[PDB]
């Protein structure tokens, strides 16, 4: 049910006689992408044709592409200098999957550098607290590469973000808008980005409310398109009579949204999340994954090109929408539901820089690499490999061993009644989201290691992108379950 | 030859800030001389508090270099506001950026925050403006964005005539004869005819909906927004699949099939998904089965496993 | 035609 990219017919996307700029553009991506797979080794193969390119993972070399690019970038990076929390976690993330360690001292500076992104008044920006704005997705990155490089000594800056939860809250309050959407920042835009990365943040740090949902759930779910991915945000026509979703369903907005909607089934709030349509979602996510011609790669919207970084967005939010339908199918009352074969095939043919040159990962051949689409096709890579379920027995024993008893203070609400009704809702809401965040888990057995062990990474988890090992220790340290 | 601020007369006054990295900062960039000192100023400038035509001419001078800088971005708007500055000719200045930096969110935002300002009694230059900036890129996800939210938060306060919708769908048809695969332009037309609230739904405006629906899968039978189109469409309406099938039968081997254009393959995936399901809504769970299982099988290969989890869901 | 995320 997983078949190599090598072992069918490839045949370009049919014209049916009628021209268009998108079939142009098809056409010659696919033979872009067609090319470089005849000029190389079948990974499959223990007999490769001679003269023929090696596909094995160049661990190595992304290696150093990322070591050159983490202590001194060129002067164009400057549209990046926004975003400099992004670069740090796609870089350590990246490390993390390929088996890298950092030195003490580097993970030190990683972590001061970090700490001088947070303001006092709560959040992270794109840069030092003195020179840019918080937030949500520098907040995201941040917190995440701290999850990482970090750790609970005095100079680990765990500590500071313990002692940071209040005025986060507060930062996360602020950018709450009354249709359930939040501002990325002050006057800023509102879409599921800003959700997701809010959503991650409060579950890790135990800085979940009532007021802080409300609605939440209702703008995610009406993001939801026609053709079951979701778009970037919802209109809320004057609580609201309707909302209206307000463009394409598109890979990373319908990461963001299964993501965003996965992590509120663990709250306990009546009649809360509102649904989505998983069957429809699950539907779209696995027709987003491109022909045998064009590699076995994701693209991000219909009639759009297949791309590496979607290998994380569309190919990472499989086993959230698979998980949401068995759940659906189990209120009512087994072969991988993505070419997980197809994917690794994309990646290491396709995705990594040509040999012998500068590494990295990249978007597609004839495209630059660089930190971002290096840390998303790893990403989606480690989903490839590994069967990642959500399990309900795993979930079950995390709520038995939880200890209601050890905790940092409670968040200080906004609104007087905006809190949890009394300590026995607030304790189950802790128990739950806890228990549920530490219920992903690999399966023995499911792996698939394509062309070799030498080319298995480690195993990032669904909905937060880091890894198990990164995950459990942080999440303990701030619900005290260490 | 680049002058430093620290030689301006007009910025004197001012004690640039540097920027706190702290020690031996990770990811650093070596920022030009004039990104540095245009910062180091505006960190002055921001943390002061200041609300000035000078701050204002720093912030352009930083988002020409960053068009990505949200900060910056924040300030200048602020500026505007306080200033009491002509929102219309920051609109013109925005019009040439915009085209430029297409996939800037910033950029995208600060027009959106422009337009909710000035509140025209009538934004049909501002459509007009949008509808020409998607002829270098038709599918940039930013400007659809930004068109239904112009559309919907005007019509919200009742500024879209019923002769602007019209012509709004006669450009959108426009768009989808030009490239029948644009998906942007098939989801602007699902805002226009199905979701908007002041969209008419009665017998005979599906008719039509239907008529245009099967005349584009006739037109490009293996275009894959057509089909996502058609079952949105019949699923959003409670619509059976079953009387619509002979127009699609022909796919699986109102407006019906070519007397077949060249270059069409068959069977169409996307048309045997539409069998299998139509075979569901007839009970008949067997004959849906042996159409999951050949899309598993033979026609549709890539989705082997979602086929095949299709068909077990039969059995 | 870079890829943007912020
Ligand atoms: C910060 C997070 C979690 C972001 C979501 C990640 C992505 C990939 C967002 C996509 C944003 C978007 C639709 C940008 C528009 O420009 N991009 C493209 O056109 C790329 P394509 O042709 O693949 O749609
Ligand atoms: O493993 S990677 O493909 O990332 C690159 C790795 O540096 C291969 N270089 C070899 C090393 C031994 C002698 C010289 C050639
Ligand atoms: O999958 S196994 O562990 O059985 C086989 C092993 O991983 C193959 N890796 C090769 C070894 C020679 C250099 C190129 C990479
Ligand atoms: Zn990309």
């Amino acid at each position: 049910f997983t078949p190599s990219v090598y072992s069918l017919v490839s045949k370009p996307l049919p014209s049916n006689s009628r021209p268009s700029a998108t079939l142009d553009e098809q056409a010659e991506t696919e033979d872009l992408i067609s090319q470089l797979f005849d000029l190389t080794a079948d990974p499959n193969a223990l007999v490769s044709e001679h003269g023929k390119r090696y596909s094995g993972l160049r661990k190595q070399e992304h290696t150093q592409f990322l070591a050159s690019s983490f202590f001194q970038l060129p002067g164009k990076f400057v549209s990046l200098d926004a975003s400099r929390p992004w670069l740090v976690f796609w870089t350590v993330h990246s490390l993390d999957l390929l088996g890298v360690a950092l030195d003490q001292g580097t993970k030190d500076r990683v972590v001061s550098t970090l700490l001088h992104f947070l303001s006092p008044k709560g959040g992270f920006g794109g840069g030092p607290a003195n020179s840019q704005i918080p937030h949500l997705l520098p907040t995201y990155a941040s917190v995440c590469s701290l999850a990482i490089a970090g750790n609970d000594s005095s100079t680990g800056g765990w500590k500071d973000l313990a002692a940071a939860r209040q005025s986060i809250y507060e930062f996360f309050m602020r950018c709450k808008r009354p249709d359930g959407g939040f501002v990325v920042c002050e006057g800023g835009e509102v879409d599921v980005r800003g959700t997701y990365c809010l959503l991650v943040v409060a579950t890790l740090l135990d800085i979940i409310t009532p007021e802080l949902l409300h609605n939440v759930d209702k703008f995610v779910s009406a993001c939801q398109t026609y053709e079951g991915g979701f778009a970037c945000a919802s209109f809320p026509f004057p609580e609201p009579s309707c909302r209206v979703s307000m463009a394409e369903a598109h890979g990373g907005y319908t990461s963001c949204s299964l993501n965003s909607h996965f992590l509120l089934t663990s709250v306990p709030l009546p009649s809360f999340p509102l649904s989505i349509d998983a069957n429809a979602a699950l539907r779209w996510t696995v027709l987003q994954q491109g022909e045998p011609i064009e590699g076995g790669g994701f693209r991000g919207r219909t009639n759009k090109l297949v791309d590496g970084c979607y290998s994380w967005w569309v190919g990472g939010g499989a086993p959230v929408a698979e998980e949401l339908v068995r759940r659906e199918k189990s209120r009512k009352v087994i072969p991988p539901i993505f070419n997980r074969v197809a994917l690794q095939e994309f990646t290491l043919v396709a995705a990594q820089q040509d040999p012998g040159s500068t590494g990295g990962l990249r978007d597609k051949p004839g495209k630059r690499p660089d930190q971002y689409h290096t840390c998303n096709n790893l990403s989606g890579l480690s989903i490839a490999q590994h069967k990642m379920s959500h399990s309900p027995s795993t979930v079950s024993s995390n709520r038995l061993k939880f200890d209601a008893s050890k905790g940092l203070p409670a968040v200080k609400p906004v609104a007087p009644g905006g809190g949890w009704k009394n300590e026995d809702e607030r304790q189950n809401a802790r128990r739950e989201i806890w228990a549920n965040a530490l219920g992903w888990i690999e399966e023995e057995g499911g792996e698939i290691i394509v062309g070799g062990k030498d080319n298995r990474i480690n195993t990032t988890t669904p909905v937060f992108n880091i890894l198990g090992l990164r995950l459990k220790p942080f999440i303990n340290y701030f619900y005290c379950q260490e | 030859t680049y002058i430093p601020m620290s030689q301006r007369r007009s910025w004197a006054d001012v004690k640039p800030i540097m920027q706190d990295d702290g020690p031996n900062p990770v990811v650093p960039i070596m920022y030009s001389e004039e990104y540095k000192d245009a910062m180091d100023y505006f960190r002055a400038i921001a943390a002061k508090e200041e609300k000035s035509e000078r701050a204002l001419e720093l912030t352009e001078i930083i988002v020409r270099m960053n068009p990505a800088h949200y900060t910056v971005w924040q300030y200048r708007f602020s500026l505007l506001t306080s200033l009491n500055k002509s929102l219309e000719d920051e609109l013109r200045l925005m019009n040439e950026f915009a085209v430029q930096n297409l996939k800037s969110y910033q950029v995208w935002h600060h027009r959106l925050l422009l337009l909710d300002r000035i509140s025209p009694q009538d934004p049909v230059s501002e459509i007009e403006y949008i509808h020409g900036s998607l002829l270098p890129d038709p599918k940039n996800y930013h400007t659809w964005a930004y068109l239904h939210w112009l559309y919907s938060h005007f019509s919200t306060l009742g500024r879209i005539s019923e002769a602007q919708w019209g012509s709004e769908l006669d450009w959108c048809n426009e768009m989808l004869r030009v490239d029948g695969r644009n998906n942007s332009a098939w989801g602007w037309r699902w805002y226009l005819r199905v979701s908007r609230p002041g969209a008419e739904t009665s017998s005979r405006s599906l008719q039509d909906e239907l008529i245009y629906i099967l005349k584009s899968i006739h037109l490009i039978p293996h275009n894959v927004s057509a089909w996502n189109y058609l079952r949105g469409f019949l699923k959003h309406f409670s619509l059976p699949l079953v009387p619509i099938l002979p127009a699609i039968l022909p796919y699986t081997a109102f407006p019906m099939p070519s007397d077949l254009p060249e270059d069409t393959p068959l069977p169409v995936p996307l048309a045997l998904e539409y069998l299998a399901d139509s075979f569901i809504e007839q009970n008949r769970v067997d004959d849906a089965a042996k159409v999951f299982e050949k899309l598993s099988s033979e026609y549709d290969q890539m989705r082997a496993g979602y086929w095949e989890f299709r068909r077990r869901e039969c059995a | 035609t870079k890829c943007v995320v912020m």
